[PDB]
């Protein structure tokens, strides 16, 4: 009955919580409430440890009570909001934050939380506004500061950049040492100059967040199989992803499940998300030996059960710390061997992950200390892409001569050859080899369709489509879900690129550019006097910010050209218009690397120390283009400048990429799968021999 | 949309 008794129990539970014994903190809070049920703060505290435990349904009930007892409890509103957000009720979470701010206009956390909703929604300027308000109200606020830092990064606001980075590092350093959870997200940690040890520790601490959520399930260790007898001589591999659908991950690996050899492997795909109806999902479902929809099994215990019950030997985490992940599944440890693969470009930092599948160029042995996992090397690159299957219409090109350039007016199509054979005057320039249509009436009709902005025309009974209009012609083709069934014209004029200039492209999201990268590029642009730099409005608000810094570096406006973000197929195809692609050294083009190389566009890169900054080098090594890999800033600029100034060297390198992209192992998904299969069996033979995981560096 | 990978 007694408020003082209950107050004491609350203090004793707050003590158990600090000592990390969550278990017992709850039992005490619950007892404080049984003594004095109208105890605002006990309800609030019980609620926020229930939230930690992932018991969201019940956490929310206690927050509601806390608010009922104490209506000015702005802190409780803000946290209730967080709970609603995690429950997918973004609408109602927003109402919590707004309602808190109204009760206490001075309450920083609610502002920061409101900013988070904005950030997630993609409205970045409104996210920035709120983060700044939070920081005005409470100037020492690591969560808000680091989130703001990432917003600013996203739009290329580099105001006080150097001072900002030093502060991030300092904030993280302090949080690690005081054992609180870092405010920098592991998926962002590659963007700031933290130590490698810090990056690993940030990941480690995100891994721990699962532990509390799985401990309340009280599950015993699972008993893993120790031979392949039950599974019929076949090794059972389970791919776990929230991205079996229209998502980069599927655009890279959709072909792999079907290519596993069924004599030795049984493939299980565990989808973490509902069927989005796209062909990517269709294909994996149809080709995996087993497809399991875990989105229907939202309890992590029952899902982990299902994995174990299927008898998986190697469970593959294709998500790391990206949206949709459910690492609780991996923490429950239902498979004897669990490997990170392809999806997340960094270490999990977690004890429940055994291997990271990588390669010698991406993660050389010198830097094995960056990863908590043991390195398991693929023989060439760990990276793969479905471009050979998705976009076969780009395996060959043809050009129109409008005066012999390989990238001014381009034609691709499955039936390109049959069309060209209907034409009278086609020259065949040697290298395969590239056809050149001369300035005819036919050439004139193609270029008039482009100029007048028309959808499509017919020539000799072949359909000729305007490259800018694919989604109107055949939307599934535009997305990469189908191969286009028409001939597609792609021209520089379409995107406002100068007909007679060296074009340097970078199609990544703008967040990957930092002030050094922009400096590097300005340097190249000054030295190659005709060049332009081709960038995307990704996102658009970044554009006026780049243009601004570009001018302080002394480049006129008309030297950097911005295009809108394109549908997948148009995006890949229009790389054919660039001369060279300059890769961001801070965080490489990954999927975007494969995309630009498929078009046969050479890419200059400067491999850093982090995984994310080494991928492009790795892709190029596998292609067999070591001359595009720079050791420093100076060498990067030099390679780029030579490529723009020496037109015979350009022609030569471009031709090398165009050929290598078929003949090397890079885009060869069958060979990749087989290599992955070798590496799986190695991992297994080792575990069956009774060993703990160790480096698989061959 | 054009889907990218996020945190
Ligand atoms: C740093 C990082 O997170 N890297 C990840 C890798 O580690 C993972 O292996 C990849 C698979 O999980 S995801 C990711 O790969 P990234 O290269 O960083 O590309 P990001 O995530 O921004 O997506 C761009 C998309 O926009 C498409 N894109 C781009 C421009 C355009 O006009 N149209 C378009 O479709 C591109 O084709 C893409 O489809």
């Amino acid at each position: 009955s007694c408020p003082t008794h209950a107050d004491s129990l609350n203090n004793l539970a707050n003590i158990k919580r600090e000592q990390g014994n969550i278990e017992e903190a709850v039992r005490l809070y619950r007892k404080a409430l049984e003594v004095f049920p109208e105890f605002a703060a006990a309800h609030s505290n019980l609620a926020s440890v229930l939230q930690q435990q992932g018991k969201l349904q019940e956490a929310l009930m206690h927050y509601k009570e806390a608010i009922r007892i104490s209506p000015t409890f702005a802190d409780a509103y803000s946290n209730m909001g967080n709970t609603l957000k995690e429950m997918q009720d973004v609408q109602g979470a927003l109402q919590c934050y707004t309602r808190a701010i109204q009760i206490n206009p001075a309450f920083a956390d609610a502002h920061s939380n409101l900013a988070s909703i904005h950030k997630d929604s993609g409205n970045i300027p409104e996210a920035i506004a709120s983060y700044r308000t939070a920081l005005k109200l409470k100037p020492d606020f690591p969560d808000a500061y680091c989130n703001l830092a990432h917003c600013l990064q996203i739009v290329c606001d580099w105001t006080d950049y150097d001072e900002r980075m030093k502060k991030l590092v300092s904030i993280v350093a302090d949080q690690l040492e005081k054992n609180r959870l870092p405010s920098v997200h592991p998926h962002h940690s590659m963007l700031y100059p933290l130590s490698h040890g810090f990056r690993k520790a940030i990941a480690e601490r995100h891994g721990n967040l699962c532990l509390d959520k799985i401990n309340v399930l009280h599950k015993p260790p699972y008993e893993h199989p120790k031979d392949l007898k039950l599974s019929d001589g076949r090794l059972r591999v389970g791919y776990v992803s929230s991205d079996f659908g229209n998502h980069p991950t599927s655009h890279l690996m959709q072909s792999i499940p079907g290519m596993h050899n069924p004599d030795k492997f049984e493939v299980f795909c565990y989808a973490l998300s509902p069927d989005d109806g796209t062909n990517f999902r269709v294909k994996v479902m149809a080709e995996a030996n087993h497809f399991i929809d875990l989105s229907q099994i939202p309890c992590n215990g029952k899902a982990a059960d299902r994995i174990h019950q299927d008898g998986i030997h190697i469970l593959v985490n294709m998500n790391g710390y990206t949206k949709g992940a459910r690492n609780e599944l991996f923490a429950l440890r239902p498979a004897p061997i669990q490997a990170m693969w392809l999806g997340y470009p960094g270490t999990s930092g977690a004890l429940f992950m055994d291997y990271i599948i990588t390669d010698q160029e991406t993660s050389p042995a010198e830097v094995a200390e960056q990863y908590s996992e043991k390195l398991a090397y693929m023989p060439h690159t760990f990276f793969i892409g479905d471009h050979a299957n998705m976009f076969p219409h780009l395996k060959k090109k043809a050009v129109i001569d409008f005066k012999i350039y390989d990238n001014r007016i381009v034609l691709n199509g499955i039936d390109l050859k049959a069309f060209l054979d209907s034409l009278p005057d086609v020259k065949i320039v040697k290298m395969l080899n590239m056809p050149v249509i001369p300035m005819n009436t036919i050439a004139e009709a193609v270029i008039e369709m482009i100029n007048r902005g028309q959808i499509q025309i017919t020539i000799n009974g072949f359909s000729i489509s305007n490259g800018l209009a694919t989604t109107q012609i055949n939307n599934k083709a535009a997305t990469g879900e189908e191969v286009p069934r028409t001939i597609i014209v792609t021209t520089r004029s379409q995107y406002g690129l100068p007909e007679d200039a060296i074009v340097y492209c970078n199609f990544n999201q703008l967040y990957k550019i930092d002030p050094s990268t922009l400096q590097m590029w300005a340097n190249i642009l000054k030295r190659v006097p005709n060049s332009v730099l081709w960038l995307l409005r990704f996102p658009a608000v970044g554009e006026p910010n780049i243009q601004q810094y570009a001018q302080n570096m002394g480049l006129p406006q008309n030297r950097i050209i911005f295009s809108p973000v394109a549908p997948k197929e148009e995006h890949v195809r229009r790389g054919q218009l660039a001369d060279v692609c300059l890769d961001t050294p801070l965080c490489n083009g990954h999927t975007t690397g494969m995309d630009v190389l498929w078009a046969g566009t050479p890419m200059v890169t400067m491999p850093g120390e982090t995984l994310a900054s080494r991928v492009a080098a790795s892709q190029l090594t596998c292609l067999g283009c070591l001359e595009l890999i720079a050791k420093n800033r100076q060498e990067y600029e030099d390679i780029a400048v030579k490529l723009g100034t020496d037109l015979e060297y350009l022609k030569k390198v471009r031709g090398k990429v165009w050929k290598q992209r078929i003949s090397s192992p890079l885009f060869n998904t069958k060979q990749y799968t087989m290599e992955l299969e070798r590496l799986y069996l190695q991992m297994w033979e080792h575990y069956a021999a009774g060993n703990k995981p160790d480096h698989m560096i061959k | 949309v054009t889907p990218v990978s996020t945190a």
